[PDB]
């Protein structure tokens, strides 16, 4: 059972689109042995080696193996402009070093269309009702959705993963659950969407009775 | 989350007046500010 | 050595009597040297012999892949019987066993709501009809659309999403020409789930 | 699909007068029809 495995993960969509946030690429090594626990990371950006990565302490798994993680902070504009990030992993158990590369999805971006849908007439028999946000026609699939009311974040919502539509674009739905009385009182709710093809990477649509 | 800061970042990102080093500098300034 | 994965039947197949549900046992990383693979199947601990086993297939990474398919009774799956696949191969020091069954927990009936297109979308040549299906358990479910006693094909459905109360929801989106929507044609969202009467319900939507 | 066969299937599935073999037999019968 010798030989660790490497996986490379992209930044979160919101982290790359908001300047106040910090996007990072994550290199994860699994099946590291107790006999061969030392792992070395070399990072490259468009083939040029960089040295600002931070390596996390090793963690033991239920199957008695180690898990080792290295995190590289990236510039927003570098990720968005399509630079490639490469992680090279060395461990004694490996016959040769393992290399992985990732970058942003390629292709011409398309701006999301955002629609809000009120609760069904059928649902008003319940104590709580569902507010719906439909987001469609966007590319690539990297996107974030949030809800607000009265200048405060709403927390009781869930968003589906992006789904490939027939025309090659993506869509999703987000569902916010609220007390019926808040809806009937005429409070205004807002669906916030973040995507690279939007002006200022941001748009908001409101929903009220 | 500040609206002004998003606008500055997005324009700087797509600013035709700047080269890579200038844009990187401007974006860092905005980042220091927000 | 080799690795084993066991897959459940399709949701619609277990709910509709006209269909045939099957459990699938998949063995990967079979070597050129020891290609012979053996399957023993058990249903609630009782051995069964009616599985259909396919010939090995060579993969892009030069390993073999072997699949065994067991047809199951609708009522057996729905009543929570356990299915076990036991795989023997000489490269394995001991046989590998996998077991699956329907998700446990109290079944909950799905609530089905149809939502018309947004007023904003009525500026488009095509419009979106939405079906919200919520509050159901377990996550096995199927959704289809029809109009005028014919299936509509231009729809897509999200996978089930875990809600805050431990139940699941999903959305289904049918795309139609705006003119058909404005014509007053009736569209129906069909949902199949074990907690529904006859495993089937239909909700209509029109202007 | 055939609504009639689906309805019969569901009835047999939840029929309190039948044991497993009786239920299995009835459902097998329904399956043979349509
Ligand atoms: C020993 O046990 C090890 C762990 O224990 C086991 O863990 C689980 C998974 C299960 O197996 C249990 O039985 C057991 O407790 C086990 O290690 C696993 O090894 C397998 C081997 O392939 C790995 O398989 C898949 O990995 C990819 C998905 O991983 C993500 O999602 C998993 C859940 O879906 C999750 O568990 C992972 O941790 C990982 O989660 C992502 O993590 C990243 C990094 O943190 C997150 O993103 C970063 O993090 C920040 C946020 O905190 C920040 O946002 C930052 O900017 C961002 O960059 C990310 O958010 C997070 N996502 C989620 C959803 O959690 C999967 O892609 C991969 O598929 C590829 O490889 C396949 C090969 O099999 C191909 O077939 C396929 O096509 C594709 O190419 C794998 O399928 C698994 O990830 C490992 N699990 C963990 C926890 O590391 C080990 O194998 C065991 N050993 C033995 C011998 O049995
Ligand atoms: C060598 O190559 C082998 C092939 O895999 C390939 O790798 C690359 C290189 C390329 O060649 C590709 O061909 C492919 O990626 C490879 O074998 C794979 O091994 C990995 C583990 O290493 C397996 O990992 C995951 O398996 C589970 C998901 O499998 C489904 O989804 C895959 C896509 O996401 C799909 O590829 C699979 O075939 C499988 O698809 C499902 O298949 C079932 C059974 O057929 C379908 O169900 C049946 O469908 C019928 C249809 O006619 C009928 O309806 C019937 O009723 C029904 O029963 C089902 O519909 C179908 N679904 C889809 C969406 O297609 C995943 O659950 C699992 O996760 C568990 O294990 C992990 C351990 O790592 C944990 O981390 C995790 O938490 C969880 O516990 C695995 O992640 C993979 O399935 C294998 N692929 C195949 C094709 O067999 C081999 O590893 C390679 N070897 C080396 C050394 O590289």
């Amino acid at each position: 059972g010798g030989g660790p495995s490497v996986f490379l993960f992209p930044p979160k969509p919101k982290d790359t689109l908001m300047i106040s946030r910090t996007p990072e690429v994550t290199c994860v090594v699994v099946d590291v042995s107790h006999e061969d626990p030392e792992v070395k990371f070399n990072w490259y950006v468009d083939g040029v080696e960089v040295h600002n990565a931070k390596t996390k302490p090793r963690e033991e798994q239920y199957n008695s193996t180690y898990r080792v993680v290295s995190v590289l902070t990236v510039l927003h504009q570098d990720w968005l402009n399509g630079k490639e990030y490469k992680c090279k992993v060395s461990n004694k158990a490996l016959p040769a070093p393992i290399e992985k590369t990732i970058s942003k999805a390629k292709g011409q971006p398309r701006e999301p269309q955002v629609y809000t849908l009120p609760p069904s007439r059928e649902e008003m028999t319940k104590n709580q009702v569902s507010l719906t946000c439909l987001v469609k026609g966007f590319y690539p699939s990297d996107i974030a959705v949030e809800w607000e009311s009265n200048g405060q974040p709403e927390n009781n919502y869930k968003t589906t993963p992006p789904v490939l539509d027939s025309d090659g674009s993506f869509f999703l739905y987000s569902k916010l659950t609220v007390d019926k009385s808040r809806w009937q009182q005429g409070n205004v709710f807002s669906c916030s969407v973040m995507h690279e093809a939007l002006h200022n990477h941001y748009t908001q649509k409101s929903l009220s009775l | 989350f500040n609206m002004q800061c998003q606008r500055r970042f997005y324009e700087a990102l797509h600013d035709p007046n700047l080269n890579e080093e200038q844009r990187n500098a401007k974006i860092k300034s905005i980042r220091d500010d927000c």
